[PDB]
C-alpha cells in the first residue's frame, strides 16, 4: 500500500525513466524485488475491458489510467492526442455526464447546473487553472443545516454529494503556477 | 474687473458662434436641430435687446444673473456642433 | 507621429487619392509598428488601383474615387546609432 | 416535532430550523396571524 | 507676447493634442491653442513660445515640419496651421545628450560655460539687498573668507548630491543674512557650506575653518556641535537636555513620541530654525539614511510654528500630478483675483506640502520623471497649466521634501535642475552612546509605570545596562546580516522603538515578588526572539543567531538564564485579570498578554475549533508543536492596533486555515474578494470601498485577506502598498462623496479633541481599524520582483517565514493517523519524502 | 446683510412659491392649523424664527396658493385672519358649449395626424359631433351618479382629457379603407368602456350604464353599431408592425395596441406562463373569460407612462398572480418589501430609497407592489399618497446626499433641453419610470377610511373593481 | 517576399479573384476572424501576414483552427517571422 500510494501521489508527472528508477529504488528499499503493482492493483479482466474501448495498450497509458483511481484530488490530463479523453468519456457513460469546452459561451451557467444536479463533469480545452475554480477545487463548504454550500463567484450554490470533476488539456505547457499544482494531480499522456 | 473680463471674453465667443450658425440652420432646417437653435436664438436675442436699451459697459456687471445664461448658451452651441459632425463629413466628401 | 489610427491614416489617403496630390510623408519611420502593417495593405490596394488603371478603388468600405495623377512618397532616416526612438519598418512594406 | 411559544426569544431561529430540517411544528400562544408567516402560509416557492 | 510651456510635466496627449478614440473628436492641446492665438494676431506683433524643459526626441521631432525650411504645424486629423515671418521658439535646456542630430542641425544654438560666470558679480547684488545695518562687517568678512572656503570645497568634491557652482554658492549664502560678529559669521559659514559633504570631510572642513580662523573652540573633540549664543558670546558646549514629563499617556499615539533632545537633534534644529521662520521662505530637503529620524524631527519643527497647515503626502513609484493636486485642493481656497485664478490656504498663512519621498518615483526610458519636472515648474514659475485650457497660479505654498541617500535599488538620482534651485543638507545615524541614552530614557518610565519602588529595578544603572545590551544585540545582528542575502533583512531603529513599546502588553506586575531577574528577562528575550528571529531563512543562520543571543545574555550576567522556556506561549488567551467578544474600540497597546501552557492552549484551540466547525466546514485539524507556534505568532501580531502580515511559505501548509480560526476567535470580520470570470479593477475598487467604509466608519476591527490567485491585474500590489504605507487609497473617492459620508464623524471629532478636517480623522480610524493578510508562495517566480518593487510591503508588516516542517513532526503525523514493526514504517516514510524533495514536495 | 441673515432667490428676481392646496392641511382640536398660522406670520412680518435661536428674514417671495370650494369632507375652512390679508376670486366650470369647442379642437388633430385626406373623417362637423356626443355621455353619467354612493365616483374633465389623449395608442391607420365608421367607433366605445365602466360596483348600475351608452350611440346614428365585439381584447401582444424586451425608455404614449382574439391571447399567455414557471413556482393557472378580461385590463394600464392601480376586490382571487405574470411578460422588475419581526419606518425608507434610486437613475421601468399585510405602521399610506401625487417623498433625502447622486445627470440634463436644477429632472424621471400596485381587500373595516383619508389615492390611479366571479364561470371551473 | 509568388499562384490555379488577404495590426483581428469563417465556408483561400507581432492573439487563432469545419479546395496561407515566445500548437499543425 505504501508503494501503491507513493506512485499515485507522486509519479504521474515524471517521464518513464524516472518511473523505472524510482520504482526500482523503492522496491530494493523494501527488499521484495519481485511483486509488481499493476497486477497488484488491477486484474486482467478490467485491462481487457479497458482495451475493448480505445485505451492505448502501452505500459504508460495503463498506468496513467490506474492513477485516475485517485479521488482525493482532481486528475489533470495532459494529452496531445485525444484518445485517452475519448476513452474516459466512453466508460463514464453510465453515470450522469456533461462535457463542455473552455472558451464556451455558457460556461458558468452549465457549471452551476453541474454543481447543483450532481453531474460528473469533463472539461475539454483547458489552458491552465481558471480563477473561478479555486474554492471548488479546494474544500470550501459552509453548512446550511444538513447540507453544504460552496462559493462560485457571487452565487451561493448547494454542493451535491455526487460531484466529480475531470478536465482535459491539449498542451503540456501552459499552465500551472506553484499554487494550483499542490492540489491538482497531473497526468501526462506521452508517446514513448 | 475680474467679472467684467470673463463676461466680455465669453460674449465674443457667443457672438462669433451665433454669426456662424445662423445661416446653416436657416437654409437646411431639420427640426430636431431647429428647436435647439431656436432656444439658443431666444436666449441670445433677449440679452442683446437689453444691451440695446442701456449700453453702459458696467451694466453687464449688474444684469439679472447673466453668468449661467452665457455658460448655457455656450454649452448648447457645443452640443449643436456635435450634432453637425455628420453634415460636415458630407460636405468633406463633396469637395475634395 | 504618435501612433495615430489606421482609420486616421485612411482618411488622409482618401483625401490624397481624391485630390491628386503627393503625400510627402516626412518621418514615416517613427510610427507605431502595427499601424505600419495595416497601412501596408492600404498602400498595396491603392497601388493596385493605379497600376491596373482603375477609376474606383475601395478601402474603408466606401468606393473612393482614385485619381490618375496621384502619388505617394515617404522620407526617412535609417535607425542608426543616434537617431533616437524609431522602429524598424516591415519587410513586406519595404517591398512596396 | 418541536413546540414553541409565541412570545419566545428564539422564535425565528427555531422557525428556520423547522423549515430546513423538515419538522412538524406546533405553535402555542398565537395572538393572531404573524406578519412573518405570510408567504410560508401561502405558496411562495422559487426553484433552485 | 510670451507663452511658456514645460513639456515634460504634463502628459503627451494634453501637450500636442490627441483624438478621442471612439467618438472621432479632436481634443485641442496646449501649444496648438498657443499656435492659434499667435496666428490670430496682426502683422505688427512678435511672440516667443518657450519650452523651458528637458529634451526627448519623441516629442521634439514632432516640430520638424515647423522648424523646417517650410513653416507649418500639422494636426493628426489633417488640419495644418502655418506660421508667418514673426514667431520664434526658444528652448531653454540643460544638455543635448539625448537629441538626434536632425534637430541639432535644424535649429540655432547658444553655448554657455562654467568659466564665464562671475561669482563676485552675484555676491555684490545679494549684498545690495541688505538692510544697511551689518553690511560693513559682512563685506569685510566675505571679501577675505568666502573664496578660500568655496575653492576648498570644490577641491574636495565629496558631496553627496550633485549641484552646480551656483547651487554651492546659494547654499553657502542663504545661511548668513543677520550675522552680528566675526565668531558668529564663521559658524554661519560652516552651516552654509558643510551641509552637503559627508562626515569623512566635514570634520577636517571644521578643522581648517577654525584653524584658519582666529582661534579654536573648547569643542576640540567632535567640533560639529558648536553652539554660538548671542547672550554671552559663548562658542561651544554640547549639553544634554533630559525631559522629566514621562507617563504612559505620552505614548498613546504611535506618533508624537517624546523626542529626547540629544545634541544631534539640537544640531538639526539649529539647522532648521533659520529657514522655517516667516522671513525666509525657503524650500529645503533633508538627506538621511533610511530610518534615522527625519519625519519625527521635521514634525517637531512643524509643531514649533505659529499659523501653518501641514499636509503630508507619501509619494511612491506611482505618484503623479493629480494626486498632489487633489491633496492640495482638499484644504485650499479658490479665490479669483486679477491675472488668472489662484489657490490660497484656508484659515492659515503658510501651507506646507511635506513630500515624503523624492528618489522613489519613476523615470521613463530617458531619465526624466514627470513629478520632478512638475515641481520644477512650480518652484520656478509659481503656477501650472491646469486642464480645460487655463493657466492657474498658486499663492502661498512651501515645498519641504525628504529623501534617502541613493544607495539601494529603486532609488533614482535627481536632475541638477531641481537640485541647485532649492536647499539641502544631510544628517547621520544616531550612534551607540546616543542610542544608549535614548533607550535608557525610554526604558526607565515604561518599566516604572509599575514596580517603581522595588529591589533591583530602579537605580537606573541597570536600566541603562539593559538598553546597552539591546544596542549591542542590534549592532552585532547588523554586523552579521545584509540585504544581499534576501529582499528583507531590514534593520533600522524603528525595530528598537517597536520593540521597547511592545512591553506595555505584558503583565510585569511584580507584586508577587519573584527572583525577579528571570521573570522579566525571559519576557525580554521572547519579545526579541519573535521580533528579530522570525525572518531568518536558513537553519544554520538560525543557530548562529541563537549563539549571538545567548552569548550576549551570558556576557552580561553569568550563564544559563534563557535555559528552558521554549514551551511558553504568551497568548491573548489567558493573563492577569481574565483577558478571556465585546469592546470593539481597541486598547492603545492591544489586548494584554500572559503566560500559558501547551496543553491548556490545546484545549482553548479545541473549544474555539468546535465553535468554528459549528457554523462552517467541520475541520479535521491535527496538532503538533509547529501549529501551536504558528497560532501563537499569529495571535500576538493580530492583537496589535494596526497589524498586518506577510506569510511567506510553501504551498499546501495551512495558513488561511489558522488565520480564519484566529479571526473567528477574536471576533474580527474576515474578508476576501471572490474572483469571477470578469475580473476588473472596478470590482476591486468597490470591494475596497466596502471594507474601508466598514472599518473606518463603524469602528469595527476587520481582517482583510488577499492571496496569490486573486492578484489578477498588476496594479493590485501597488494599491495595497499605498493602503499599507499611508492609510489612504489615492484617487479612490471623489470630492462630493466625502461630505455625506464623513458627515456623521464631526461629533466624535469634536468630542475627542482631534482637529483639522474630518478626512484625517477618517484616515486615522482606518489606520487603527484594518488588518491585511497576504499569503504568498515562496518559490513563485515573481516573488523577488514583488518584494523588491514595493518597499513598504516589507517595512509595514511583520514577515513570518513559515517554510518547512521539522523532521521530527513529519514522523509524528502518521502516529496520530495510526490510532486515529512500528518505527520502521515511520522512518521509511521520512526517507521516501526526503528523497522525493528533489522534484517538488 | 445687516439686521439678521436673509434669503434671496438665486439668478432671478421674483421667486414664486405656488402652494397647491390650502383647505387640505389638518386642524388641531381647537381649529387652528399650524401651516396657515405660519404663512400668516410670513405674510405679515416677512420672517420667521428659525431654530437654533435666531430670527431669519426673507427678502423677495410671493405666495400664490390654490384651493377648492369647501364642499366635500377633508376640506377645512380658513380663518378670517389669513383671508382678509390677501386677495382672491373664483371661477366656474367650463360649460357644454365651451367643452364641445375644446374637445373638437383636440379631436381634429389627434385624428388628423393620420388619414387626414379621406372620405368621412375630415369636414370637421363630424369631429365636432363626436365630441358633443362624448360631452353628452359625460353629463348624463354625472347626472346619474354621486359621491354619496361610494368614496370614488370621481368625475372631472381630467377624465375627458386622459380619454382623448388615449387615442394615440391605437392603430387608426385606415390605409386599408374600411366601412370605416365601425372600425373607429368600436375603438372609441372600448376606450370609453374601460375608462368609465370599470369602477361601477352594483350590477344593476352596470346595466343602466349600458343602456345609457347604447342610447347615446343609437341617438347619434341609427341603431346596432356596438353589437358584437365583446370578444375583442386590445392588448400590447400584437398590433401593426409587430409590437411583439429591450427599449427601456418608454414611448410618449406607451407601447401601441392592436386587435386580437381570445384563443390567440390564450396561446400568448400560455407561452409566457411556461417561461414564467421555468424560473419561478410552477403555476396551475386555469382559464376562463374573466381572467382574460383581467389580464387585458392590467396590460392596457401598465403599458402607460406613469400608471398605477388600485385593486379592490375580495380575498382569495388571483391578483398578485396575474400582475406578477404581466410584470414578467413586460420585463419590468417587480418589487415588494418583505416584512420581518422588527418592522419599522426606517426599513421602509431604505427600501423606498432603493426603488427610487433604481427607477430614477437607471431609467428602468419598475413595478412596485404593496399589499394589505405590509402596512404595519399608519404613515405608509401617507408616504404612498405623496409619492403618487407629486413625484417626491418629502423629508426623505438630506441636502448633502443629492449632489453626488444626481451628479451623473447633468449631462443628459444638458443634452435633453430640460432646464432648472437637476432635482426636477430626477423627479420627472421618477414620474415617468415607476408603477405602484395596491392590493386592498374590499370588506376590511378600514377600507372606507383609507379611501377617504387620501384623496389622490383615488385620483391618480385607475381603480378596477375585481369583486365577484360570474355565476357562469363557477359552473365551468 | 513570398507575396508575388502567392499572387501568381492564385491567378494561375484559380480565377474570378478568389484570393483574399488581411495583414495583422491594430484593429484588424476581429474582422480577420470573420473573414476566416467566411472564406472557410466559401472554400476560397486566405492569406494572413505578419503573425509575429500579434503574439497574444494566436490562442484565438488556434482555437478557431481547431473548431472550424472547412470545405474542399480551402487553403490557408500564413506568413510569420522568426520570433521567440511563439505558440507550439499551431506549429504542430502546420507545414513549415
Ligand atoms: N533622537 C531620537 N530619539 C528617539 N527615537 C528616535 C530618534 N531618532 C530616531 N528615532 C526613531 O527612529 C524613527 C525614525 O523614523 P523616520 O526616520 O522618520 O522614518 P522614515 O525614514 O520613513 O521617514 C522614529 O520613529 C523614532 O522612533
Ligand atoms: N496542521 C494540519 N493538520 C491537519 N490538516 C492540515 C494542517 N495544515 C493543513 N491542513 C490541510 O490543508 C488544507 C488547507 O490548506 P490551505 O490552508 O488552503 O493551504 P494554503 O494556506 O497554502 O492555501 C485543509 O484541508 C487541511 O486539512
Ligand atoms: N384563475 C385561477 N386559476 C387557477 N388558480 C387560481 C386562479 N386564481 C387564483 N388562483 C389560486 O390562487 C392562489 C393565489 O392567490 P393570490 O393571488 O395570493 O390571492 P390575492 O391576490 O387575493 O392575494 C394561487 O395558488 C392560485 O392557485
Amino acid at each position: 500500500a505504501q508503494l501503491a500510494a507513493a506512485f499515485i501521489t507522486y509519479l504521474s508527472a515524471a517521464p518513464e525513466s524516472l518511473r523505472k528508477t524510482c520504482l526500482e529504488e523503492w522496491t530494493k528499499s523494501a527488499g521484495l524485488e519481485k511483486f509488481d503493482l499493476r497486477r497488484f492493483l488491477c486484474t486482467e479482466s478490467e485491462q481487457l475491458i479497458w482495451k475493448s474501448e480505445g485505451l492505448p495498450s502501452d505500459d504508460l497509458s495503463i498506468e496513467n489510467a490506474l492513477v485516475i483511481l485517485q479521488s482525493r484530488v482532481c486528475p489533470f490530463l495532459i494529452d496531445p492526442s485525444s484518445q485517452a479523453t475519448e476513452w474516459l468519456k466512453t466508460h463514464l457513460k453510465d453515470s450522469r455526464l456533461e462535457v463542455i469546452n473552455q472558451q464556451d459561451s455558457n460556461f458558468i451557467t452549465a457549471l452551476e447546473l453541474a454543481v447543483r444536479f450532481g453531474k460528473t463533469l469533463i472539461i475539454q480545452e483547458m489552458d491552465g487553472v481558471e480563477p473561478v475554480l479555486y474554492p471548488l477545487l479546494r474544500r470550501d463548504l459552509v453548512a446550511q443545516g444538513p447540507r453544504y454550500v460552496v462559493q462560485i463567484g457571487d452565487k451561493i450554490i448547494d454542493y451535491n454529494e455526487e460531484f466529480r470533476l475531470f478536465l482535459s488539456t491539449r498542451n503540456p505547457n501552459p499552465f500551472i503556477p506553484p499554487d494550483a499544482a499542490s492540489i491538482v494531480t497531473e497526468v501526462n499522456f506521452t508517446t514513448t | 474687473l475680474a467679472e467684467l473680463d470673463e463676461y466680455l471674453q465669453n460674449l465674443n465667443h457667443i457672438q462669433r458662434k451665433w454669426v456662424y450658425l445662423e445661416p446653416i440652420f436657416g437654409r437646411g432646417a431639420l427640426p430636431k436641430e431647429q428647436t435647439r437653435f431656436n432656444r439658443v436664438d431666444e436666449d441670445f436675442r433677449s440679452i442683446m435687446t437689453d444691451i440695446k436699451k442701456d449700453n453702459r459697459v458696467t451694466t453687464l456687471t449688474t444684469h439679472a444673473g447673466i453668468r449661467n445664461s452665457l455658460l448655457t448658451i455656450l454649452d448648447q452651441l457645443q452640443r449643436c456642433q456635435r450634432s453637425l459632425n455628420e453634415f460636415l463629413e458630407e460636405k468633406r466628401s463633396a469637395f475634395p | 507621429d504618435e501612433g495615430i489610427d489606421v482609420k486616421s491614416m485612411g482618411r488622409i489617403f482618401v483625401g490624397l487619392v481624391k485630390c491628386g496630390a503627393w503625400g510627402c510623408f516626412d518621418e514615416f519611420n517613427r510610427l507605431e509598428e502595427s499601424v505600419l502593417s495595416a497601412v501596408s495593405m492600404q498602400i498595396q490596394t491603392i497601388q493596385d488601383a493605379l497600376k491596373n488603371h482603375r477609376t474606383v478603388c475601395e478601402l474603408l468600405g466606401k468606393e473612393v474615387e482614385v485619381n490618375s495623377n496621384s502619388g505617394i512618397f515617404i522620407t526617412m532616416n535609417p535607425a542608426g546609432k543616434g537617431y533616437g526612438g524609431r522602429q524598424k519598418l516591415p519587410d513586406n512594406l519595404k517591398q512596396l | 416535532l418541536e413546540v414553541i411559544n409565541q412570545q419566545d426569544s428564539n422564535f425565528i431561529t427555531a422557525l428556520e430550523l423547522a423549515v430546513r430540517f423538515g419538522k412538524t411544528l406546533i405553535i402555542q400562544e398565537m395572538d393572531g396571524v404573524e406578519p412573518v408567516l405570510y408567504p410560508l402560509l401561502r405558496r411562495d416557492l422559487v426553484a433552485q | 507676447k510670451q507663452y511658456t510651456m514645460n513639456p515634460k510635466a504634463m502628459p503627451r496627449y494634453q501637450l500636442l493634442g490627441h483624438i478621442d478614440m471612439d467618438t472621432r473628436e479632436w481634443s485641442d492641446g496646449v501649444l496648438t491653442n498657443s499656435a492659434r492665438q499667435v496666428v490670430r494676431e496682426p502683422q505688427d506683433v512678435s511672440s516667443w513660445i518657450i519650452c523651458d524643459g528637458d529634451i526627448d526626441p519623441e516629442w521634439i521631432e514632432s516640430l520638424n515640419s515647423v522648424l523646417d525650411d517650410n513653416r507649418l504645424l500639422t494636426m493628426p486629423s489633417g488640419e495644418r496651421i502655418q506660421f508667418g515671418p514673426n514667431v520664434n521658439f526658444v528652448f531653454e535646456t540643460h544638455d543635448l545628450s539625448c537629441a538626434s542630430p536632425a534637430t541639432i542641425s535644424r535649429m540655432g544654438m547658444i553655448f554657455l560655460s562654467d568659466e564665464e560666470t562671475d561669482l563676485n558679480s552675484l555676491i555684490k547684488s545679494w549684498l545690495r539687498n541688505q538692510p544697511a545695518e551689518y553690511r560693513n562687517n559682512l563685506e569685510n568678512w566675505i571679501g577675505d573668507y568666502f573664496e578660500k572656503a568655496l575653492q576648498w570645497v570644490l577641491k574636495q568634491n565629496d558631496y553627496v548630491v550633485e549641484t552646480s557652482l551656483v547651487g554651492t554658492v546659494m547654499n553657502g549664502l542663504s545661511h548668513l543674512h543677520g550675522c552680528r560678529d566675526h565668531d558668529e559669521f564663521i559658524i554661519n559659514l560652516i552651516r552654509g557650506l558643510g551641509g552637503n559633504l559627508n562626515m569623512k570631510s566635514r570634520l577636517e572642513f571644521t578643522k581648517e575653518v577654525f584653524h584658519w580662523a582666529r582661534e579654536s573652540p573648547p569643542d576640540f573633540h567632535k567640533p560639529m556641535d558648536t553652539y554660538y549664543d548671542s547672550t554671552r558670546g559663548r562658542l561651544a558646549t554640547y549639553v544634554l537636555k533630559k525631559p522629566e514629563d514621562l507617563t504612559a499617556d505620552d505614548f498613546s499615539n504611535g506618533l508624537t513620541l517624546p523626542v529626547i533632545q540629544t545634541p544631534d537633534m539640537q544640531r538639526g534644529l539649529d539647522y532648521f530654525k533659520p529657514w522655517l521662520s516667516s522671513d525666509t521662505k525657503q524650500p529645503f530637503i533633508l538627506v538621511g539614511p533610511e530610518g534615522c529620524g527625519k519625519g519625527m524631527l521635521l514634525r517637531y519643527a512643524f509643531s514649533q510654528l505659529r499659523s501653518t497647515q501641514i499636509a503630508t503626502v507619501h509619494c511612491s513609484a506611482q505618484t503623479t500630478s493629480r494626486h498632489l493636486l487633489q491633496k492640495l485642493s482638499q484644504t485650499c481656497m479658490v479665490i479669483s483675483t486679477n491675472t488668472g485664478r489662484v489657490y490660497r490656504p484656508k484659515d492659515c498663512e503658510r501651507l506646507v506640502l511635506y513630500l515624503k519621498d523624492i528618489n522613489l518615483p519613476k523615470l521613463d526610458k530617458w531619465g526624466t520623471s514627470t513629478l520632478v519636472a512638475f515641481l520644477q515648474q512650480v518652484l520656478t514659475y509659481q503656477g501650472f497649466y491646469d486642464e480645460n485650457l487655463e493657466w492657474v497660479g498658486l499663492e502661498n505654498i512651501q515645498i519641504v521634501a525628504s529623501m534617502s541617500a541613493g544607495g539601494r535599488l529603486g532609488r533614482h538620482k535627481l536632475t541638477t535642475r531641481f537640485t541647485s534651485i532649492v536647499r539641502l543638507c544631510s544628517i547621520d545615524y544616531p550612534e551607540r552612546e546616543q542610542l544608549q541614552t535614548i533607550y535608557g530614557a525610554y526604558l526607565e518610565p515604561v518599566l516604572h509605570k509599575n514596580l517603581k519602588n522595588h529591589s533591583i529595578w530602579g537605580s537606573s544603572s541597570k536600566i541603562y545596562l539593559l538598553a546597552g545590551s539591546m544596542v549591542q544585540v542590534y549592532e552585532q545582528v547588523r554586523a552579521k546580516f545584509t540585504v544581499d542575502d534576501y529582499s528583507h533583512y531590514f534593520f533600522t531603529p524603528c525595530i528598537l522603538t517597536q520593540w521597547v513599546l511592545g512591553l506595555f502588553r505584558y503583565d510585569l506586575e511584580g507584586g508577587s515578588s519573584n527572583h525577579p531577574l528571570d521573570y522579566v528577562l525571559e519576557i525580554v528575550a521572547y519579545e526579541a526572539r519573535r521580533l528579530f528571529r522570525d525572518k531568518i531563512v536558513g537553519a544554520k543562520e538560525l543557530h548562529l543567531f541563537d549563539i549571538i543571543l545567548t552569548s550576549v545574555f551570558q556576557g552580561d550576567w553569568g550563564s544559563d538564564i534563557l535555559d528552558n522556556m521554549s514551551d511558553s506561549f504568551y497568548v491573548t488567551w489567558g493573563a492577569r485579570h481574565n483577558s478571556g467578544a465585546p469592546g470593539q474600540p481597541l486598547p492603545p497597546h492591544g489586548k494584554p498578554l500572559g503566560k500559558l501552557n501547551s496543553t491548556d492552549l490545546k484545549d482553548v484551540i479545541k473549544k474555539g475549533l468546535i465553535h468554528y466547525g459549528r457554523d462552517n466546514q467541520n475541520l479535521d485539524i491535527l496538532l503538533f508543536h509547529e501549529v501551536l507556534e504558528y497560532m501563537s505568532r499569529i495571535d500576538r501580531v493580530l492583537s496589535f492596533p494596526g497589524g498586518s502580515l506577510l506569510l511567506a511559505g510553501r504551498s499546501g501548509v495551512g495558513r488561511r486555515t489558522i488565520t480564519s480560526l484566529v479571526s473567528h476567535m477574536h471576533g474580527a470580520v474576515l474578508f476576501s474578494p471572490k474572483i469571477s470570470r470578469g475580473y476588473e479593477l472596478k470590482q476591486f475598487k468597490n470591494d475596497l470601498k466596502h471594507v474601508l467604509q466598514l472599518a473606518g466608519i463603524e469602528a469595527q476591527q476587520v481582517v482583510l485577506l488577499l492571496e496569490d490567485y486573486q492578484f489578477v491585474h498588476p496594479t493590485f500590489l501597488e494599491m495595497i502598498n499605498s493602503l499599507l504605507s499611508s492609510g489612504e487609497v489615492p484617487g479612490l473617492y471623489t470630492l462630493e462623496e466625502l461630505e455625506p459620508l464623513l458627515l456623521p464623524l464631526k461629533d466624535q471629532a469634536s468630542q475627542d479633541g482631534f482637529f483639522g478636517p474630518v478626512f484625517n480623522y477618517f484616515t486615522y480610524r482606518i489606520q487603527q481599524n484594518l488588518h491585511i493578510v497576504l499569503i504568498m508562495d515562496s518559490a513563485n517566480s515573481n516573488f523577488m520582483i514583488n518584494c523588491e518593487s514595493n518597499p513598504a510591503l516589507h517595512k509595514k508588516c511583520q514577515v513570518l517565514w513559515m517554510e518547512g516542517w521539522s523532521n521530527s513532526s513529519m514522523k509524528k503525523i502518521p502516529e496520530m493517523l495510526f490510532s486515529e514493526v512500528d518505527p520502521d514504517f515511520l522512518k521509511s516514510f521520512l526517507l521516501i519524502h526526503e528523497s522525493c524533495k528533489a522534484y517538488g514536495a | 446683510t445687516n439686521t439678521g441673515r436673509v434669503y434671496r432667490p438665486k439668478d432671478c428676481e421674483r421667486l414664486v412659491l405656488y402652494l397647491k392646496d390650502i383647505n387640505l392641511p389638518k386642524l388641531d382640536k381647537w381649529g387652528t392649523s399650524t401651516l396657515v398660522a405660519f404663512l400668516q406670520q410670513v405674510l405679515t412680518y416677512q420672517g420667521f424664527y428659525d431654530e437654533n435661536l435666531e430670527w431669519v428674514g426673507l427678502e423677495n417671495i410671493q405666495i400664490v396658493a390654490s384651493m377648492s370650494a369647501g364642499g366635500r369632507l377633508g376640506r377645512h375652512k380658513l380663518t378670517t385672519r389669513f383671508t382678509s390679508i390677501v386677495r382672491l376670486c373664483s371661477i366656474d366650470y367650463p360649460e357644454r358649449e365651451q367643452l364641445q369647442t375644446i374637445y373638437g379642437a383636440y379631436l381634429e388633430p389627434v385624428l388628423h395626424k393620420n388619414l387626414k385626406n379621406h372620405s368621412i373623417w375630415g369636414s370637421s362637423s363630424k369631429i365636432y359631433l363626436l365630441a358633443g356626443s362624448m360631452v353628452q355621455v359625460y353629463e348624463q353619467v354625472r347626472a346619474k351618479f354621486t359621491v354619496d354612493d361610494y368614496s370614488h365616483y370621481f368625475f372631472t374633465p381630467c377624465i375627458l382629457t386622459q380619454w382623448v389623449l388615449g387615442l394615440f395608442r391605437y392603430d387608426l391607420e385606415g390605409g386599408s379603407s374600411n366601412h370605416p365608421l365601425d372600425y373607429v367607433l368600436e375603438i372609441v366605445a372600448y376606450e370609453a368602456r374601460r375608462l368609465f365602466r370599470d369602477k361601477i360596483v352594483g350590477a344593476k348600475e352596470l346595466h343602466l350604464f349600458d343602456i345609457i351608452l347604447t342610447s347615446v350611440f343609437q341617438g347619434d346614428w341609427g341603431s346596432d353599431i356596438l353589437d358584437n365585439m365583446s370578444d375583442s381584447f386590445y392588448v400590447t401582444w400584437g398590433a401593426r408592425h409587430n409590437s411583439g424586451a429591450p427599449g427601456q425608455p418608454l414611448p410618449p404614449h406607451g407601447k401601441p395596441l392592436g386587435k386580437l382574439n381570445s384563443t390567440d391571447l390564450k396561446d400568448v399567455i400560455k407561452k409566457g406562463l411556461i417561461h414564467y414557471g421555468r424560473d419561478n413556482q410552477n403555476l396551475d393557472i386555469l382559464l376562463f373569460h374573466e381572467v382574460l378580461e383581467y389580464m387585458s385590463r392590467i396590460d392596457r394600464v401598465l403599458s402607460f407612462p406613469g400608471g398605477s392601480l388600485l385593486l379592490a376586490g375580495r380575498s382569495g382571487v388571483g391578483r398578485r398572480t396575474i400582475t406578477s405574470l404581466v410584470s414578467h411578460m413586460h420585463g419590468a422588475v417587480l418589487f415588494s418589501p418583505k416584512i420581518s419581526r422588527g418592522y419599522e419606518l426606517k426599513q421602509f425608507k431604505n427600501d423606498l430609497k432603493h426603488v427610487l434610486q433604481l427607477a430614477g437613475i437607471e431609467a428602468q421601468q419598475v413595478v412596485l407592489l404593496l399589499e394589505d399585510y405590509q402596512f404595519v405602521h399608519p404613515t405608509f399610506l401617507e408616504m404612498i399618497n405623496s409619492l403618487l401625487s407629486s413625484g417626491e417623498v418629502p423629508g426623505l433625502y438630506t441636502l448633502e446626499e443629492l449632489e453626488p447622486l444626481l451628479l451623473p445627470l447633468k449631462d443628459q440634463a444638458s443634452q435633453d433641453g430640460f432646464f432648472g436644477p437637476v432635482f426636477n429632472y430626477f423627479t420627472y424621471r421618477i414620474q415617468q419610470n415607476l408603477h405602484i400596485v395596491l392590493i386592498m381587500d374590499s370588506a376590511n373595516s378600514n377600507f372606507m377610511i383609507n379611501c377617504e383619508s387620501n384623496p389622490a389615492l383615488h385620483k391618480k390611479c385607475q381603480v378596477l373593481w375585481m369583486e365577484g366571479w360570474s355565476n357562469s364561470s363557477m359552473k365551468k371551473i | 517576399d513570398p507575396s508575388q509568388e502567392l499572387q501568381e499562384l492564385a491567378n494561375a490555379e484559380r480565377s474570378g479573384e478568389c484570393y483574399h488577404q488581411v495583414a495583422m495590426g491594430q484593429g484588424q483581428a476581429d474582422l480577420a476572424i470573420q473573414m476566416l469563417k467566411e472564406c472557410a465556408r466559401n472554400g476560397d483561400w486566405l492569406c494572413l501576414k505578419n503573425l509575429h507581432l500579434v503574439v497574444s492573439w494566436l490562442p484565438v487563432l488556434e482555437k478557431e483552427l481547431n473548431t472550424l469545419q472547412p470545405k474542399d479546395t480551402f487553403r490557408l496561407w500564413l506568413t510569420a517571422e522568426v520570433h521567440p515566445n511563439f505558440t507550439p500548437i499551431l506549429l504542430q499543425s502546420s507545414l513549415k
